[PDB]
């Protein structure tokens, strides 16, 4: 509960996490699953030049979350910054 | 009261499984606040200086606002009801009392029920009329010393003695409270304004650089807010749309006032005869037995829950109605809901309720409601394209500046523009170390510290830019396929486009508060800076630029430019549908300590779809082989781990390995990998990054990160538990247990040292 | 044989046919059972559920006062009001013959009901007098009143996502309830889909098989919200009504079934109506229908056996469990030995359990008659 403590902790955890990211495999499935399964996100927004993580997360929606989404009645929406630009900014014509 | 709750709900019309003790939720309507706090909310109307005909009172307005972070009301709760009188002013419609409720649980405020009452009639009792408004946050930007000199020339402006941080060239925040007493409905009998003048440092440190204190009587306007209202701008305010998005649908939502207000009166506490008895209301010159003000509010507000937030009440963080139509019982009522703006990641929702016969306005007001569940992920290398985010550049004054500050940096320090590299992708580019600011650049090229230790244990500290000395006039970058293709540039550029893009969304209030964010390879750094201000943008690009540098020098290449290793992606599905994650793992780890080379699954991207392996060229050749065999060999790993024990399949693999292995050493010429069955090599990679190889230069990059990142800048509150790293597939947490999962996967001497002291952190 | 809640929201329309067509015969028990309800509706536990009122005679007299189909379909109004219509039918049958309630009651061999109908079926097996009829009539009616009422309060209607709401509607299904129908699909499979769904759900909101109306006809319960999640899977499996398959190997085609929600307001025959059972019993301990007062055999809902095979316990206790807990294994409890004619007094015309069972027993030689209506759209039913 010491703010100044939490800082230096978050800090060196951050600093370390980044440092070793170099020589440490990228577990993007496990990460995607924290997003889709743990926090059950409805809107996945991708930020970048292509829909790479987008279709990457559409593939994880098929090979795993098929019947899960069907049972849980989970609504999902994958947006890239490029392709799905308008829906991000809530821009629709009447 | 667990029961009193279900009584309220079943009385107004609410139906959310969040209230009925099933599923995942049991909370209590925020509507219950005026039932709980009904005491402190009502009391203040009575004092002797507010002498009105309480019979001819009407509920005028009322809004709730749930303190940021605070969870909704649950049943096992104990709430302390605090209120005070924010303003009592006599409008022409009558006389007005503004009451500000403050429900607190555990001593911390959870929500503020603000309400307005109308003693209808004629009042000249201006003696006790007054108001405590919280005046809008203003942003006064000081540019000229003449600007400064006038901000200082103000009597009400009071400079602090914290430090002489030249206010010149920076902007200030004026969050001001003020208190006014009326005499004429036009003339301010007496006005006082106080408040704090804030400044944000380059480190995001907020300081009270000064303080405001104005006071005067017989005033016509507020000379302080005015000064600000011209020389400065408003802040933290709504971002409305051109086109209000109908939410309601064109099928108007319909509500009916019930007959017998008794039902509400009971569950509420407002037994006020006005709403229930014939003779009491009749005496008050009413249209008769007026349906409860707060009942209409509650009813329509339920739709705002069901329709806006989709029944996850946590989202509905603010609601505020003006009742301006008197609803009798059995009246049919129409409700329209409209997404009309955004604030801090929250949909603004215009709410309109009308009499179905008169179209007369019953309710009007807005509700700040959180967006659906969102997750922001930032793409990594590979997706870079020429002129990326340049369109958005010209169109967005915000992103415009993000790029500029980055470029401004790069040019003055490293001697090139990434904006140029992005716009027109040069197959080469050369920087020059000219005069005064010329030499200072090469200094930075010389001060690039690479690190590789000898196989005996001496830490060779080398230059990254070998040929750059104090006799160098220029250095030349070269790529066969454009410099936006080699990472020292590819990275800062991708980072840049993303930061800017996001910072634009933020600009328009689209960024959701309680959402998660993750990045892939590079994208983690951008993602970080994007949502948590982990570091200034010049830091970010420097950081990343160095990452790319080290990542390229890590591997050894020869005279032909010939690289030592390479990476390749593998789709286990294309082998046998029995082929699992652990299956491809087994294949690799075995080839690892059998052929002794360096091989390793570096990317775990899609469940049984996409993986990526790094390592020796021959290591990728033998792993390509083994799988090409198994695909045409038609295997079943499940059936074959029972029919042969573990060391049987194990030693059967070591067979295939040596065969495949020695056939690769038959094309010993540095190796030349090709597309296999599922083994498609990624064109354009020299270095096996995200493998235990880069463990080498993990040390220098850390010490660099420590230069570019500063603790002070960090709100652990932003990383809190909402940020997903790439080494921990789980949300960033500061718990003692996390540092262990980190230390397990990493072996951080800084972590061991901080785990051993853990008590020290209390 | 007696019907119950089964896709008929036009039940109150049947009452009008009765009141209109057979005024003399019925006007009496109509009025009385009406006022019976009007009083039960005033009881403090009940007023909550009947805000629109429970004044049957009013609605009958001035059509404009008749409440919304949504209102009438709700359990607390549906149940008792329906029973009245099932009574009025049995009543009209006997009366038109010029008989006593004991006269027709003697000339049958066995009576059963479909969920809510088992009450009027057991209670019709009591009466022999017209006085003894009106007795068991206020018995059943007020019984239903408390069964439906307390059931609703156990698991009340929750509001749903407006999105997933229209969804279920456009996708061929109905507005989501706790009662799902799955025609043309075998139990074998139906349970497998129920299994996968219950897999990802918390134990709270699981999904049970409410009734087995034939080998390919079922009903399913659980929270409407998770029943929806079954429909999501189901749609992904079944094929469009367009797809021509006359050119596809049979063992490889897509199964064409019909899933759809039902106009039933509460989770019957499920662990969800637990707390309701107790409450109901305490409202009804006054009345006592013992195993003896059953003239003609009354076949249990869950198991085919009689209620006369009891030591004359209050029937109330057994009835209430059969409705708020016990899986209606209808096809067995209705396998009437060497039957030759079966008569439907239950609710709704060509919608009553008459047809639903007629199919179960087409080949055997069992004939069916609907006392509910004098003519209709079906050929296979007199």
């Amino acid at each position: 509960m010491r703010p100044e403590v939490e800082q230096e902790l978050a800090y060196t955890l951050l600093v370390e996490l980044l440092a070793y990211q170099f020589a440490m495999p990228v577990r993007w499935i496990e990460t995607q699953d924290v997003i889709l399964a743990e926090k059950r996100t409805e809107r996945i927004v991708e930020i970048g030049p292509s829909d790479t993580l987008g279709g990457m997360a559409r593939r994880t929606l098929q090979s795993k979350y098929e019947a899960y989404d069907a049972a849980t009645s989970v609504q999902r929406q994958i947006l890239c910054y490029c392709k799905d630009a308008k829906e991000i900014y809530y821009d629709v014509e009447p | 009261n667990a029961q009193a709750v279900a009584d309220f709900v079943h009385a107004v019309g609410n139906t959310g499984e969040a209230f009925v003790d099933r599923g995942k939720d049991f909370f209590a309507p925020m509507d219950f606040a005026i039932v709980v706090g009904w005491k402190a909310i009502t009391k203040p109307i009575f004092p002797r200086k507010i002498d009105g005909d309480l019979l001819k009172l009407v509920h005028l307005s009322n809004g709730y606002r749930m303190v940021p972070g605070a969870e909704p009301l649950k049943v096992g709760d104990v709430l302390d009801t605090t209120a005070q009188i924010n303003a009592v002013i006599n409008q022409d419609s009558g006389k007005m009392v503004e009451v500000c409720g403050t429900l607190k649980r555990d001593g911390k405020p959870v929500m503020y029920v603000t309400s307005q009452f109308l003693y209808r009639g004629v009042y000249t009792d201006y003696e006790n009329t007054f108001q405590r408004k919280d005046e809008v946050p203003m942003q006064l930007h000081i540019a000229t010393p003449q600007d400064l000199a006038v901000l200082r020339s103000k009597e009400w402006f009071k400079l602090d003695d914290q430090h002489d941080i030249e206010l010149l060239g920076q902007t200030l925040v004026f969050r001001l409270q003020s208190l006014v007493r009326f005499k004429n409905k036009n003339v301010y009998s007496s006005v006082q304004t106080i408040g704090q003048v804030l400044l944000e440092l380059p480190t995001k440190e907020i300081i009270q650089v000064a303080s405001v204190d104005y006071e005067a009587g017989e005033s016509h306007g507020n000379p302080v807010i005015d000064y600000l209202q011209r020389h400065g701008s408003s802040i933290e305010q709504p971002v409305n749309f051109e086109n209000p998005i109908p939410l309601s649908g064109k099928t108007p939502l319909e509500l009916r006032a019930p007959a017998s207000n008794e039902n509400y009166a009971r569950v509420s506490g407002d037994y006020n005869p006005i709403h229930v008895s014939r003779v009491f209301s009749s005496y008050a010159n009413l249209p008769g037995t007026i349906t409860h003000g707060m009942y209409t509010s509650a009813a329509v507000r339920s739709l705002v829950e069901t329709w806006a937030a989709e029944n996850n009440i946590g989202r509905v963080r603010s609601y505020h109605v003006n009742m301006v139509g008197m609803v009798l019982p059995n009246d049919a009522i129409t409700v329209k809901l409209e997404h009309v703006g955004m604030i801090a990641g929250r949909k603004i929702i215009k709410v309109d309720a009308r009499n179905k016969d008169t179209d007369e306005s019953v309710l009007q007001g807005e509700a700040e409601v959180e967006q659906p569940v969102t997750a922001y992920v930032f793409t990594g290398q590979g997706s870079q394209e020429q002129g990326m985010g340049m369109d958005l550049y010209a169109t967005s004054p915000v992103a415009k500046e993000v790029w500029d500050r980055a470029d401004k940096h790069f040019r003055e320090n490293y001697g090139f523009s990434i904006i140029d590299i992005v716009k027109n992708n040069p197959k080469e580019l050369t920087v020059h170390f000219g005069g005064p600011r010329g030499k200072i650049i090469r200094q930075n090229y010389m001060s690039m510290t690479f690190e590789t230790v000898n196989a005996d244990g001496s830490i060779k500290t080398e230059k990254i830019f070998k040929e750059v000395d104090e006799n160098s006039t220029s250095y030349t970058y070269r790529s066969p396929s454009g410099l936006l293709s080699a990472t020292q540039f590819t990275q800062p550029a991708l980072t840049l486009m993303e930061k800017a893009s996001f910072e634009d969304m933020r600009s328009k209030g689209l960024v959701q508060r309680d959402s998660t964010f993750a990045g892939h390879s590079l994208g983690e750094y951008s993602a970080l800076v994007a949502l948590a201000d982990v570091m200034p943008i010049e830091s970010l690009v420097s950081v990343v630029f160095y990452r790319g540098l080290t990542m390229q020098v890590a591997v050894e290449r020869d005279e032909q430019g010939r690289s030592n290793y390479a990476m390749c992606a593998v789709n286990p599905s294309r082998i046998s549908p029995t082929f699992t994650e652990q299956a491809l793992q087994y294949v690799v780890e075995n080839i690892a300590e059998v052929t002794g080379w360096l091989l390793e699954i570096v990317n775990y991207n899609v469940a049984n779809m996409q993986y990526v392996a790094a390592g020796d060229l021959r290591a990728l050749d033998t792993l390509a082989n083994v799988l090409n065999i198994l695909k045409m060999q038609k295997i079943d790993i499940q059936a074959l781990m029972q029919s042969m024990s573990l060391e049987d399949v194990r030693a059967h693999l070591v067979e295939i390995i040596q065969e495949c292995r020695k056939q690769t050493e038959a094309k010993p010429q540095p190796v030349q990998l090709e597309r296999g069955f599922a083994t498609i090599p990624l064109r354009g990679i020299d270095v096996p990054f995200h493998s235990t190889f880069l463990r080498s230069g993990v040390k220098p990059f850390r010490s660099f990160l420590l230069k570019k990142i500063n603790k002070t800048t960090i709100d652990p509150s932003k990383l809190i538990g909402k940020y997903i790293p790439n080494v921990t597939a789980k949300p960033f947490e500061i718990s003692k247990e996390y540092f262990e999962e980190v230390h397990r996967l990493t072996g951080s001497p800084k972590i061991a040292n901080i785990l051993a002291n853990w008590d020290k952190y209390e | 044989i007696f019907g119950g809640q089964g896709n008929i929201e036009e039940y109150f329309d049947e009452l009008r046919e009765i009141y209109t067509t057979y005024p003399s015969f019925v006007e009496d028990l109509i009025t009385s059972i009406a006022e019976l309800l009007q009083s039960l509706a005033r009881e403090w536990d009940a007023v909550k559920q009947y805000p629109k009122g429970l004044d049957i005679l009013q609605w009958l007299h001035n059509p404009e006062s008749q409440p919304d189909t949504d209102y009438l379909v709700s359990a607390p109004v549906s149940f008792p009001l329906i029973g009245l219509v099932q009574l009025a039918h049995y009543m009209i049958t006997c009366k038109t013959l010029g008989r006593e309630p004991g006269e027709l009651l003697e000339r049958f061999s066995g009576t059963t009901g479909h969920s809510q109908g088992i009450v009027v079926a057991a209670a019709i097996a009591t009466a022999r007098t017209w006085d003894e009829f009106a007795t068991a009539a206020k018995r059943a009616v007020e019984l239903l009143f408390w069964i439906g009422l307390r059931s609703q309060q156990a698991y009340p209607r929750t509001s749903l996502a407006p999105s997933t709401l229209q969804d279920s509607v456009e996708n061929g299904e109905g507005t989501p309830t706790p009662m799902l129908s799955i025609r043309d699909l075998t139990r074998s499979a139906v349970q497998e889909h129920i299994d996968a769904t219950n897999q990802h759900l918390p134990e709270d909101r699981h999904i049970g098989i409410s009734l087995v109306n034939s080998a390919r006809n079922f009903v399913v319960t659980g929270p409407p919200i998770s029943l929806y999640g079954l429909n999501l899977r189901l749609r992904k499996v079944k094929a469009p009504t367009g797809l021509d398959q006359n050119r596809i190997p049979f063992t490889q085609r897509k199964a064409r079934f019909v899933n759809r929600f039902l106009p039933i307001t509460a989770p019957f025959h499920s662990p969800y109506l637990a707390g309701a059972h107790a409450h109901i019993l305490g409202d009804v301990d006054d009345m006592k229908i013992p195993a003896s007062s059953l003239v003609i055999p009354v076949y249990d809902t869950k198991t085919g056996q009689d209620l006369r095979e009891l030591g004359d316990e209050d029937i109330i206790p057994e009835l209430v469990r059969m409705i708020t807990y016990d899986p209606v294994n209808w096809e067995t409890a209705t396998v009437f030995p060497d039957a030759t004619h079966i008569v439907d007094f239950g609710p709704g015309g060509v919608s009553g359990i008459g047809v639903l069972t007629n199919r179960n027993k087409d080949g055997t030689g069992v004939r069916v008659i609907l006392a509910g209506a004098i003519d209709g759209t079906n050929t296979e039913v007199g």
